[PDB]
């Protein structure tokens, strides 16, 4: 894969070249924070509609929920919304899907129990964040990085 | 608490981001930690004119010297420049993790050597003048 | 049955391929407003009387304004249209979509 | 340091106080400033305008110089008069090269210290507004780091001999991060006293003569000695100022503006005494006559300086307060106020109405733009304007549009042969680049041993920059206008910084005059108090009914002289014109539509239309006179209207006014449903009916189809009226057109047809993709070359879709306003234009030397030949934006509301 | 002398000596301007000659710039010989065309200076601390490598606490470092120049 | 006529025709030559 952060002219050139190479060959390509360049997203959608790509090729591109994102690209693409999971069960399921089994299964045997305790604590504090402004004073950012 | 958090960030090969209102001792705390550890600490009063190429050039200088870089008011760089700089920061942190284990990573489309003594620190005040928001990546 | 040239709003392309199939004996060249080879394609269509299908009308080029108003000079036995700075003999069997 | 401060205050005509005297608070502030300069390298002097900050730090520099022997250098940078890129520096995206800004260049020069800069005391003073855009770069400098960090990684340390100071009016938009770094000295308005300012003015009158022992010195000292009792203590001026602070003014009243206004008035009084002594060498100036003259001129001067920007009621109120409170010999007047009385050189009051009698202007230039009918307000404002311009003091003319601000300035200029006026029209997107282009065209940069001096090309001539819309340039997010800060810097500090080499430039013979609307108008903004301190402002209101009736009765009587049968029908005609204009102004206001402005300009165009219809005829009855009066009223009061109810209201009220003022006339012969006028069928501008006009227009379109545009059209009465209006505007000189209507209504096609009828070439810019301002400038250059060098009449048709950014409409605004665009022809283009203009003058037969006269002839030819038609769609926000961004589209362009069919 | 001439201009009896004093103040103004240009052109030429002499293979990578620098340095040394032939300051002032020659030479030296950042980037890559040094100061450092006393003010930019170095009397041994207020560290093994 | 051939003779001999560019033509030529020298990469001062 090739990951590019949108926002520079060199970034636009690199994204165009990586997309052309991925169409020609069949590797994946990613380009992130696309809500900062809607005018460029216009012609990106145009050239992606015009071009016929390789059979095994996926174009991933992330953005925040932004009204500036073009409607034509938003309609041509496949939309997935990544919000914090509502529910302790959903939070733990996302946590255990994210955590690799090989890393969680390393000796000693209490590593998985500690990971489960961290998952429960993370779910509790994230649901308390959802129950603002009484669970917490402000909307903190507790997430996968922490 | 500042020393503990920033040394945890340093051992995790991540940067340090003290935040708060003005006059709380963020830049001076970063400089004090750097001086206690014995590093050359460079203070940058960064701007919206801090280009991607300019930021890459100060990154390659900082990496080659092995010096600490404190970027005060980091949320003034604009959204798109900030997102572009995120890639260089990620590459530098990957190089640092590689050193932790001729250890070089690409910056500004050129091969530049990375020293273990360097670090990136950013200091900001949220909502000082309607400043930019840091992207999640 | 249009008099003014048509603008087709097709989110599917079915009308586009319909137009390309309809004017097949009269060969359409397919162009876009954002292509570099749009001015010469439009000039060739105007000269030779070829049907033309221009896509991406949201980035409309105002060089098409005299063509859309049918601003025609008839000095002598010569029928003229102004496309930018140059002057082009307009062919009667010209249609743009 | 106190003794040294007293010495330099004596040298600088400044009042020193021991601690309990009048100057004690100011001296205490100076000492506090010195202490904070000791204990801090980041400093701010904060306080209202005219509080003593500049004099405080300057007197501290001089005192420290004379104490320690080290000589101090002050660098005064206005951070808002230039862009932040010019303040700090840029990195070129193409080649990674750094160019220094102003502050960076100054600091780097001090650090390098080639000329021994590190051994001197360097103070960098930021005299302007503060926002986090440019001072958060100085955060690290004002911090204990003392480093100036640049984007290229080049950091500049702050040497210990350098102090960075901010002299700000307020800190509304400054953040706590900026406030925490700098030590603060708060100058209050009570720190500087009006007693101090009066002492300074009197000392500067005793010393430093106006004419650059001497009789001028003796006149100044005698005048100061006789006006001394009116300044000290309460007296007269302080009480008058305290009362004038309670009146309502258009501009915000400040003490220093009124005081400097009065000081300029009194300097002109002393110059008048000197001129009288030069006129009468045998008889010198008697002391009693001088006392009588000065005692009355002071009251006249304080009245004008304290209520010039107020209305007639408020200046009369100030005059009656003065008459009630002061013991000064005043004229015996039961009703007429003091403001209507001048002061003669003999020392006696004289009426202003005795200055000018009734005038009989010749019928050739009966209502020419150069012709001004003298009235009471006209002569008073001419005297005040001459008084302001004599000392080359900048001034502001304020009032409603079309009230006579420009012609009053021009009439006052005509009394000063040693001055030249260059007209600048300000807009919303107006930067100092307009002033810089004017300086490039009309001035040269001369290098002197003392510095760089910018002076006009004409030696012995004073250049007056007339800025027409100073209120209009955009305020930023933090309440600052860049061009206003630039003008304030050039007025106060006597110059500016050249961007190319960061070199201070000094103005030599250059003054500024500003026109503006009141700041309550939708596009206008209030001016800064720091800028407004240096400029007196005078309010020019509308003449009113009793003035307008005589102003345009003079024109009516003067143009009703070719035929003697209609000379008795002049007073009722003038009364009808004045009444209809008054009702139209009361009915249609700016709160309904943005372009509903009515002024004496419409009356002037009314007189122009009637006169130009009456020139080639030489016989006409009362019915024909009423018909042409009604036709001009229609063309001047209905063409801009949007609503059919408004149009029918104007038609009905035209009928009502004409029947009220002209009884026993043929109603059918005077009023007709179509009422059209043409000069196509005959050789004269005579009325026509619909049918034969429609037949002629059908024939002309039949010819027009095979010549220019083969687009068949369908005629109707609206089309006939529209093409007649476009024909009128194309016939008028400098006739610019603004057409408002929906697309596809036949506006550019009708304009092209009328241009083909009138022999005007049609130009369109042919905008396409990636069309830029360089391409627009090239097209403008070609149009101007064809119009002004080859004597070609061009109808320049422009659409709102052709405008792509603010530069297009800024250049178009300048072109519409002046007939010229400064900075459009530079270098090789200007040289080629000069050769082409010389060839064109040779062809026309005029014999012209140099480049200035050649460029003036080029401008006159462009004004004569170029006609601009602007086409755009109706929208409320669009109309308001275009009114703010291009005032010439609504001041110089005739607006015809085509609307929808 | 300019200040004293300006002082005697105002008062009391300037009318007697006005004709001589006006010409004398004009002479003082032009000699002041001449030496203001001269100090800048000499400071440019010293480090430019140092760079174009000490460094090798500069003409192979920057041939037109090296040729132009040699062309202007030839006439700079010609003016050296002329000034040595006529050491009187008045004679140097009365040299024909010296002012415009100096202005043109300043412009050419500035252009050659501005055309050297491509070479400077390689030096910055060679010594990593040079990335925190500007182009002007880096050119001064490189051109004064054989003249190490002007480099003392540049250590603050590229070092944390080192503001100056300790040098031997022969200007060939670096004895140690120094801070900005007198504190010094003496080297165990000094380097050799 | 011989006016054509004299100019052609000078052009063939020297690569330059003195007096061909005069007035504003010389200024336009100087601007174009400065642009061309900048594009080629040489640095040239003055007009000679
Ligand atoms: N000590 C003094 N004695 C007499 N007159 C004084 C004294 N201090 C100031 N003035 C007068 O006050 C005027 C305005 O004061 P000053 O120039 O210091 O303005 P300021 O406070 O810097 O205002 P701004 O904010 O408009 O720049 C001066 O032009 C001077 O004539
Ligand atoms: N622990 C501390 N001891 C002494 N002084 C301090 C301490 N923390 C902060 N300061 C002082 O407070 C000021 C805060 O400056 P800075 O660190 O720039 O704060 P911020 O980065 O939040 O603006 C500095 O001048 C510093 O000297
Ligand atoms: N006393 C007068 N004599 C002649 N014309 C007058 C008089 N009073 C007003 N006017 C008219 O008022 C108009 C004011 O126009 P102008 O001064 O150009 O605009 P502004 O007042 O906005 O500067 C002029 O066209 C002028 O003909
Ligand atoms: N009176 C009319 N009769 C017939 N067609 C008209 C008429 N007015 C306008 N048109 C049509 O409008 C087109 C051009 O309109 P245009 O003049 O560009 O209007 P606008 O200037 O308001 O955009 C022409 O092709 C013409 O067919
Ligand atoms: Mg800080
Ligand atoms: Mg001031």
């Amino acid at each position: 894969i090739t990951s590019i952060a949108i926002g520079s002219a060199e970034g636009f050139n690199q994204a165009d070249k990586a997309i052309n190479t991925a169409v020609k060959s069949g590797r994946w390509v990613m380009l992130k924070n696309v809500h900062l360049a809607p005018g460029w997203l216009m012609q990106l959608e145009k050239k992606l509609h015009s071009l016929q790509p390789h059979a095994c090729f996926r174009l991933f591109l992330t953005m925040e929920i932004n009204p500036k994102v073009p409607v034509n690209l938003l309609r041509a693409g496949r939309i997935f919304v990544f919000e914090p999971p509502p529910g302790v069960k959903a939070n733990m399921l996302r946590t255990f899907s994210s955590i690799p089994v090989s890393r969680i299964c390393k000796s000693p045997n209490e590593r998985a129990r500690l990971y489960f305790l961290l998952a429960w604590f993370h779910a509790i504090i994230q649901e308390r964040l959802r129950y603002a402004p009484l669970g917490w004073s402000k909307k903190y950012e507790f997430g996968e990085s922490d | 608490r500042c020393y503990l958090t920033m040394t945890q960030a340093l051992e995790a090969r991540l940067g340090g981001s003290p935040f708060g209102p003005a006059g709380t001792g963020k830049t001076e705390s970063v400089k004090a930690l750097g001086h206690q550890l014995g590093r050359f600490v460079l203070v940058f009063n960064c701007d919206e004119t801090f280009d991607f190429q300019a930021m890459g050039r100060i990154f390659v200088g900082l990496c080659q010297v092995g010096a600490w870089g404190c970027f005060d008011e980091f949320n003034r760089l604009e959204e798109r420049m900030l997102s572009a700089v995120s890639q260089q920061v990620q590459c530098i942190q990957e190089a640092l993790r590689e050193h932790s284990n001729p250890i070089t990573c690409e910056l500004l489309n050129k091969q530049v050597k990375v020293s273990p003594d360097m670090a990136i620190f950013i200091t900001m005040n949220p909502g000082y003048a309607g400043r930019s928001n840091l992207p999640d990546n | 049955r249009f008099n003014r040239y048509p603008l087709i709003i097709d989110p599917s392309g079915q009308a586009t391929e319909f137009i390309m199939n309809e004017y097949k004996d009269r060969k359409i060249t397919r162009t876009s407003f954002l292509d570099d080879a749009f001015r010469k394609n439009l000039e060739s269509a105007l000269r030779f009387g070829n049907p033309l299908l221009v896509q991406d009308v949201e980035s409309y080029d105002p060089v098409l304004n005299p063509v859309l108003n049918r601003e025609v000079r008839r000095t002598g036995g010569r029928v003229l249209i102004t496309l930018g700075d140059q002057d082009i003999d307009l062919s009667p069997s010209f249609v743009i979509f | 340091l106190r003794e040294e401060l007293k010495k330099v205050c004596q040298e600088m005509y400044l009042t020193y106080g021991d601690g309990e005297e009048v100057g004690g608070m100011w001296v205490e502030k100076v000492l506090q400033l010195y202490q904070i300069t000791q204990i801090n390298h980041g400093l701010m002097m904060v306080g209202p305008s005219g509080s003593g900050k500049s004099m405080a730090w300057r007197v501290l520099l001089k005192a420290l110089e004379r104490l320690e022997g080290v000589e101090g250098v002050a660098h005064i940078i206005d951070p808002k008069a230039i862009s932040k890129d010019h303040l700090y520096g840029t990195l070129d995206p193409n080649t990674r090269e750094w160019t220094d800004g102003l502050f960076t260049h100054v600091l780097r020069k001090i650090i390098d210290s080639v000329r021994g800069e590190l051994q001197k005391r360097q103070w960098i003073v930021f005299d302007g507004d503060v926002d986090p855009e440019w001072v958060e770069n100085l955060n690290s400098v004002l911090d204990d780091n003392k480093l100036l960090t640049l984007p290229n990684g080049e950091r500049l340390s702050l040497p210990p001999n350098v102090r960075i100071m901010f002299e700000v009016q307020d800190l509304k938009y400054a953040t706590l991060a900026t406030v925490s770094r700098c030590g603060m000295v708060w100058f209050s308005e009570d720190v500087l006293s009006t007693d101090m300012i009066f002492n300074n003015f009197l000392a500067r009158l005793r010393s430093i003569p106006l004419d650059e022992a001497s009789p001028m010195l003796q006149i100044q000292r005698d005048a100061a000695t006789i006006m001394q009792p009116y300044f000290t203590s309460n007296g007269l001026v302080t009480k008058a100022l305290e009362h004038a602070f309670q009146l309502e003014h258009i501009m915000d009243l400040t003490r220093l503006r009124c005081l400097g206004s009065l000081f300029s008035m009194l300097h002109q009084a002393c110059r008048n005494v000197a001129q009288y002594n030069a006129n009468h060498p045998d008889f010198p100036m008697q002391i009693e006559q001088l006392e009588r003259y000065i005692q009355r001129y002071l009251v006249y001067a304080i009245l004008w300086s304290l209520s010039g920007d107020s209305r007639l009621k408020m200046r009369a109120e100030l005059g009656e307060y003065i008459r009630r409170i002061t013991t000064v010999p005043l004229p015996t007047a039961p009703n007429i106020p003091i403001i209507d009385y001048e002061v003669s050189i003999s020392g006696e009051w004289s009426p202003w109405q005795a200055k000018v009698p009734q005038i009989e202007v010749e019928t050739h230039k009966v209502a020419a733009p150069d012709v001004v009918v003298p009235t009471l307000d006209t002569v008073r404002h001419e005297a005040l304007l001459y008084t302001w311009l004599a000392e080359h003091k900048p001034l502001v003319l304020c009032g409603p549009p079309g009230s006579g601000k420009t012609m009053t300035l021009f009439s006052a200029l005509r009394a000063l042969p040693d001055m030249e006026v260059v007209g600048l029209n300000f807009s919303s997107a107006t930067t100092p680049e307009l002033l810089l282009k004017t300086f490039d065209h009309y001035c040269e940069y001369r290098r002197t041993p003392n510095g760089v001096v910018l002076a006009p090309v004409q030696l012995g001539k004073w250049l007056v920059l007339f800025c027409d819309e100073i209120n209009l340039p955009d305020m930023d997010k933090y309440g600052t206008q860049r061009v206003i800060s630039f003008i304030r810097q050039m007025v106060e500090h006597g110059g500016f910084y050249r961007t190319s080499d960061q070199t201070w430039v000094k103005l030599e013979r250059i003054q500024f005059v500003g026109a503006c609307n009141p700041p309550t108008d939708p596009g206008r903004k209030p001016l800064s108090h720091r800028f407004l301190r240096h400029v007196p402002v005078v309010y020019v209101d509308y003449p009113g009914p009793a003035s307008l009736t005589q102003i345009y009765g003079t024109f009516n009587r003067a143009m009703l002289r070719l035929i003697p049968s209609l000379r008795t029908y002049a007073e009722p005609l003038t009364a009808a014109m004045v009444e209809f204009y008054t009702m139209s102004q009361e009915r249609f206001t700016q709160d309904t539509q943005p372009h509903y402005i009515y002024s004496p300009r419409e009356m002037t165009r009314w007189v122009r239309g009637i006169f130009e219809a009456l020139r080639p005829l030489e016989t006409l009855p009362v019915e024909g006179l009423i018909r042409i009066w009604a036709h001009e009223a229609l063309r001047l009061f209905q063409d801009r209207l949007v609503e059919d109810e408004e149009r029918r209201w104007t038609d009905e009220n035209i009928d009502t006014v004409a029947l009220k003022h002209f009884p026993n006339i043929d109603r059918e012969k005077a009023m007709s449903r179509p009422i059209l006028y043409s000069n196509w069928l005959s050789k004269d501008y005579i009325p026509v009916d619909q049918e034969e006009l429609r037949d002629y227009v059908k024939a002309r379109l039949k010819v027009f189809y095979e010549e220019e545009l083969d687009v068949p059209l369908v005629l109707f009465n609206e089309v006939l009226d529209h093409v007649l209006r476009i024909d009128r505007i194309f016939r008028q000189p400098q006739g610019h057109l603004l057409l408002i209507g929906v697309s596809g209504a036949g506006k550019t096609t009708l304009s092209r047809f009328v241009a083909w009828m009138n022999g005007l070439s049609v130009y369109q810019i042919k905008v396409h993709r990636k069309y830029t301002g360089e391409d627009f400038d090239e097209d403008l250059r070609t149009v101007l070359r064809r119009s002004g060098c080859k004597n070609e009449k061009i109808a320049f048709i422009m659409d709102e879709s052709n405008v792509l950014d603010s530069g297009f409409l800024e250049r178009m605004n300048t072109l519409l306003a002046n007939g010229e665009v400064p900075g459009l022809f530079e270098g090789d283009e200007y040289a080629t234009l000069m050769t082409q203009c010389k060839e064109g003058a040779q062809k026309e037969g005029l014999m012209l030397d140099s480049h200035e006269e050649l460029y003036k002839w080029f401008t006159s030819q462009v004004i004569r030949n170029l006609h601009v038609v602007f086409t755009m769609n109706p929208s409320s926000e669009g109309l308001k934006d275009r009114a703010a961004t291009s005032p010439a589209l609504f001041n110089r362009c005739v607006l015809n509301w085509f609307g929808d069919w | 002398h300019i200040n004293s001439v300006s002082a005697m201009k105002l008062s009391p009896y300037y009318k007697v000596f006005e004709e001589d004093a006006l010409s004398w103040e004009d002479k003082l103004n032009r000699i002041m301007a001449l030496f203001d240009v001269w100090i800048d052109v000499q400071r440019r030429w010293v480090y430019l000659e140092g760079i174009f002499t000490g460094s090798a293979d500069i003409k192979h990578l920057l041939p037109v710039e090296t040729q132009r620098f040699q062309s202007i340095s030839t006439e700079f040394l010609a003016l050296m010989k002329k000034v040595s032939k006529s050491p009187l300051v008045m004679d140097v002032l009365n040299i024909q065309g010296v002012q415009r020659s100096l202005e043109r030479l300043a412009d050419l030296l500035g252009k050659i200076q501005k055309a050297l950042g491509e070479y400077l980037e390689r030096e910055r890559s060679s010594f990593p601390r040079f990335y925190f040094v500007g182009d002007e100061d880096l050119l001064e450092i490189i051109g004064n490598s054989k003249n190490v006393a002007k480099l003392q003010k540049h250590f603050k930019k590229m070092f944390a606490g080192v503001s100056s170095i300790i040098l031997n009397e022969d200007n060939s041994v670096v004895l140690g470092i120094s801070s900005r207020e007198g504190e010094e560290v003496m080297f165990k093994t000094p380097v050799s120049i």
